[PDB]
RNA sequence: CAUUGGUGAGCAGCGAAGGAUUUGGUGGAUUACUAGCUAAUAGCAAUCUAUUUCAAAGAAUUCAAACUUGGGGGAAUGCCUUGUUGAAUAUUCUUCAAGUGUAACCUCCUCUCAAAUCAG
RNA sequence: UGAUCCU
């Protein structure tokens, strides 16, 4: 007659010392465990509406910027610290990212400056007024490129240390020349901006000012393949991973992502934006880009979705002009036509703390949660969900209305 | 499934002589340790009325109401003792609602919710009847079948009445929640259980139990099978998962005035003078059907795994602790606590319910449930759709 | 219950466990408290007629104006409700809704009649006392603390006779 | 002086191997006594288990079923009711209105008193 | 995500 029962022992579950922490026995058998979609639910919705809580993405700017209004930003790709923002007045003003305060401005151009490029620190100042200017960081002008056409653009190079000019017709200069190496057009137009790829890096892309996007190839010297578009070309970036497509924005409110194998056909099409998007930008992953309109927004999303996730905007930036991302993937520098540069977060939620691992594998193991919770509708409506300005959607039913009565 | 690290006590016959059932609670208090052959309690508090039991989901605190006045909330394993309240209406049922701070007691008339010091919370308006004052955690939902027809569902996180569902079958002569799928189980005495979420005004399913009216029901931890017993001197061992009795005990000596499940598959029957509980009953065979007497020995016919007679009493209703192998009976006169083997799990999950569980610890906890509350449309047929 | 964080907060936004709606502000209970009922089912023994009350109030004055039943059953109602005291006047026919409360009936129990006399210092010595078995409404000696006393028995209540208390004054 | 106040001393006086007080626990009564337990004509009481199970008997408001609600408003969203619409096979369900409809659901009341204090 | 009010 075998007695036999359970006994917690009064010592294992409950420990000797004081000081020590409890001891927590799980049994992980579902019986025990009722709800595995429902509360997991839960968490994820607790999860989601925290990060609505949790959506603060302004730091700060940098400085008091400029008053005239920034129109090009230049990253030292090595650099994660500083960075460099060109004025339309012609003030140059470098800035670090822990400081946030002026490193160094000089009186560049009397004309505009139209970019500005990074290239051995060292800064490359294109103008209106036909000069790039080259400046150290610690001290002012080095040498001055002199070139026939004004400046409508510039780009860096990393490779034999060069850097061409955009303008009427681009032409390669190097740092000991002072007249460029070769000059190249596919067609008879100004060219509105220029981008070598990083990687691979002799290959650019070259906008064009009549409808345009050229594939040009250092190599050869001479274009390599040439799409006619429908509208002109703002501003481009090549993705630093991928390192063979790279994404254009367009004079319509539309960004194209374009592959350098077929650019009969695009990658992607973006229009979550009303008006002519300035600028492009691509994460260090490569995961998503972020894109700054001529309407006063800027707006993140993933290279597969398609639709904007993240929308930036407010009071005292307008016309943005430029929108540069990081190097570490977690924050956005951000020009203005207003003048002043602020810093925002790639996730107004991913915060700067490194993160005690308990709340960090929690952190994990929710954002894994909500994925896997994704397309339910109710945790749908939270997470597309953000304050939009008024005409802006006022303009997206103004879109939504033409493109109803064009189908 | 080897970090599990506590197992099951058993109880073995080991002859086919020496018989099961046959053990008394003095006998099984020789062999069970100290701590846990003294858990078992024997509060004999003959003045008030017949006791109603129950223990919180984990077994820290016993919360009892005799039919007269007594309503008591003792910290159950240590010597102290929470609420001690007298009120002269009489009283039906109670539980904790979410801690041992809080718990609701079911009156003459109005439920009333009530401080661990045993002062006076919320006095509801509505449940103008309450019979089975029954809860879900992971609902926050206290949900009431008085002798009324309806049924009230109160959130007692916000505080406010979720839904009332007027069954048209009369008086509730039975309730018992499922704690796999928080369906309720409503007993009434035309033999019909019907199962209930709060939004659907007709019920889920309704189910011919028995004949006669249902004397009580009892489900599984794993929601597979739930033990109805009416008045007909039956208990039907139903299978939830496909709608099916399994088996049909018919003939008791007397009806059953409740049954009760354990965590590894006990059945818990009481006739009121007895108390009689099954080990592995409610598994698919006919075998596993649970029999008074098998003849002969047979190992196809089953035997009760555990047997005791009250003497001068008609117990009134049983809970297992949920961690632990006893089940309070509650007498006429009180109270006793009788020692199963192996009812309990021995082994439980710490971030589930916490049976050692510091007052910080539960502040931590108790925060924890309320942020993952359902709402009260989440109460489906199914947890996973 | 925890003093809970700004991120608690926003995620808790309509629970709570002291104060409900449904409970309408624990406002009974300090009727309960300012005159000390035993039972809790004593306020609700008044508010059960007290809405009663109005309920014969509302629909009077849902009849014709010169209905001249209407101005002999009101007045019925209101002499009948200044014999038992319960409200000040009865001059105007507005204190049928706006004077009869739970504490108006309330104040018209024994242990506030005897405490509005200063017999006893406070109210619950009073209730003390009726309890001990020292006052008397006129002939009976009342055990009952929650006595329903009608202004016109109001000049009955006395010490009883022969105590410890009457020779304390 | 009455102390009719007690302390305080004392004494007469009472007065059998102490007197006086205070309290814990338990038992007895506090209604008029026919035995305990159980499945109960019987068995038990060291035991009902390897006769307790077969057997019979055993299913209406064709869905009667808040006799239970503080009082006013309303009652959006629900429900109820019929009006009205579609589908499936004489009935459920989709759709929709009308309801000084409504114990769901929103507010107002069901607190402020010859109680006391306080300036005048 | 949204929708009210006042010059």
């Amino acid at each position: 007659m075998k007695i036999k029962t359970i006994k917690r022992s009064a010592d294992d579950y409950v420990p000797v010392k004081s000081t020590q922490e409890s001891q927590m026995p799980r049994n992980l058998n579902p019986e025990l465990h009722p709800f595995e979609r429902a509360r997991e639910y839960t968490k994820a919705l607790n999860a989601t509406k925290l990060e609505r809580m949790f959506a603060k993405p302004f730091v700060g700017q940098l400085g008091y910027g400029h008053r005239d209004g920034v129109y090009a930003i230049a990253k030292n790709y090595g650099s994660l610290n500083k960075l460099a923002t060109g004025s339309a007045d012609g003030v140059i003003k470098y800035w670090n990212m822990s400081t946030r305060e002026e490193f160094v401005s000089f009186k560049a151009h009397y004309g505009l400056v139209t970019g500005l490029c990074v290239t051995q620190n060292f800064m490359l100042s294109c103008s209106d007024d036909k000069t790039v200017k080259l400046w150290s960081i610690n001290e002012g002008l080095i040498r001055t490129f002199d070139g026939e056409s004004a400046f409508q653009g510039i780009d860096s190079h990393r490779e034999n240390s060069t850097f061409a000019t955009g303008g009427a017709k681009i032409h390669l200069w190097d740092v000991n020349r002072l007249k460029p190496v070769s000059d190249l057009s596919w067609g008879a137009d100004n060219i509105t901006s220029l981008k070598f790829n990083q990687n691979e890096t002799d290959i650019l892309a070259s906008t064009g000012s009549d409808n345009s996007i050229v594939l040009y190839d250092l190599r050869t010297n001479s274009p390599t393949q040439k799409i006619v578009q429908t509208m002109r070309t703002n501003a481009i970036c090549w993705n630093p991973m991928e390192a063979f497509n790279f994404v254009t924005a367009n004079e319509d409110h539309n960004a194209y992502y374009y592959d350098m194998r077929n650019l009969s056909r695009s990658l992607n099409v973006f229009k979550d934006h009303v008006s002519a998007v300035m600028d492009v930008d691509f994460s260090p992953t490569g995961d998503e880009i972020v894109t700054g309109s001529y309407d006063k927004s800027i707006r993140i999303y993933k290279t597969n979705h398609g639709h904007s996730r993240e929308i930036y905007h407010t009071k005292r930036m307008q016309h943005v002009f430029q929108v540069k991302y990081s190097m570490d993937s977690k924050y956005i520098i951000s020009g203005s036509d207003d003048g002043n540069v602020r810093l925002w977060r790639s996730k107004a939620w991913e915060r700067s703390n490194v993160k005690t691992t308990r709340e960090k594998n929690k952190l994990e193991y929710d954002e894994k949660l909500k994925e896997r919770f994704r397309h339910m509708p109710e945790i749908k409506r939270i997470s597309r969900h953000r304050h939009v300005p008024q005409v802006i959607k006022k303009a997206q039913e103004i879109k939504n209305i033409e493109l109803s009565s064009i189908k | 499934d080897y970090l599990l690290p506590e197992s099951n006590g058993y109880l073995e016959p080991e002859n086919e002589l020496e018989k099961t059932f046959k053990v008394q609670q003095s006998e099984i208090k020789s062999s069970v340790d100290v701590s846990t052959a003294n858990k078992a309690l024997d509060l004999s508090l003959k003045e008030f009325g017949p006791y109603h039991i129950k223990y919180a989901k984990n077994g820290t605190h016993l919360l009892i109401t005799g039919r007269k006045g007594h309503v008591a909330s003792m910290d159950w394993r240590k010597g102290q003792l929470r609420a001690e309240l007298f009120l002269n209406e009489t009283c039906h049922s109670a539980t904790y609602l979410q801690n041992e701070q809080y718990f609701a007691v079911a009156q003459k008339k109005y439920t009333f919710i009530y401080d661990h010091e045993g002062t006076e919370l919320h006095r509801l308006k509505q449940h103008i009847e309450a019979r089975h004052l029954d809860f879900l955690p992971y609902h926050y939902l206290l949900v009431t079948a008085g002798e009324t027809g309806w049924l009230k569902y109160h959130d007692v996180s916000t505080g406010q009445l979720v839904s009332e569902l007027r069954t048209k079958a009369g008086p509730t002569m039975a309730m018992a929640q499922n704690p796999w799928n928080a369906v309720m189980h409503l007993g009434h005495s035309n033999g019909t259980v019907s199962l209930w979420s709060p939004s659907m005004p007709e019920p889920l399913v309704k189910l011919l139990s028995a004949r006669g009216p249902v004397n009580s029901i009892a489900i599984d931890r794993s929601g597979y099978y739930m033990a109805t017993t009416g008045a007909d001197r039956s208990m039907k061992i139903w299978d939830i998962r496909n709608f099916k009795q399994l088996h049909s005990v018919e003939s008791l000596p007397t009806p059953g005035t409740n049954v009760s499940i354990s965590d590894t598959g006990l059945l818990a029957l009481s006739r009121g003078p007895h108390v009689t509980l099954w080990k592995d009953a409610l598994k698919l065979s006919g075998d596993s059907k649970p029999c008074f007497g098998s003849m002969g020995g047979n190992p196809h016919r089953n035997t009760p795994y555990m047997s005791h007679l009250f003497a001068g009493n008609k117990v009134e209703n049983l809970g297992f602790v949920p961690f632990e192998d006893l089940l309070g009976v509650g007498h006429q006169t009180g109270i006793t606590n009788l020692i199963v083997p192996g009812a309990g799990e021995a082994n439980y999950d710490a971030l589930e319910l916490n049976p050692f569980e510091t007052k910080k610890q539960r502040q931590e906890q108790e925060v924890r449930t309320l942020l993952n509350k359902l709402p009260a449309d989440t109460i489906t047929l199914d947890p996973n759709s | 219950v925890r003093k809970l964080k700004h991120h608690e907060q926003k995620l808790l936004k309509k629970v709570d466990f002291l104060e409900w709606k449904q409970d309408q502000g624990h406002r009974d209970t300090q009727v309960m408290r300012t005159y000390h009922i035993q039972n809790r089912e004593d306020y609700h023994k008044y508010n059960r007629i007290c809405g009663d009350i109005r309920r014969l109030a509302n629909k009077l004055s849902l009849l014709p104006p010169t209905d001249p039943f209407r101005r002999k059953h009101e007045q019925l109602l209101l002499d009948k409700l200044y014999a038992m005291g319960v409200l000040t006047t009865k001059s105007k026919i507005s204190d049928l809704e706006n004077k009869v409360t739970v504490s108006a009936i309330c104040r018209r129990r024994l242990p506030v009649i005897m405490h509005r006399l200063k017999m006893a210092e406070t109210i619950q010595d009073a209730v003390k006392f009726i309890e001990q078995g020292h006052v008397r409404v006129g002939p009976n000696l009342i055990n009952d603390p929650a006595y329903l006393v009608t202004r016109n028995m109001e000049d009955y209540v006395t010490w009883v006779d022969n105590s410890k208390i009457k020779k304390t004054l």
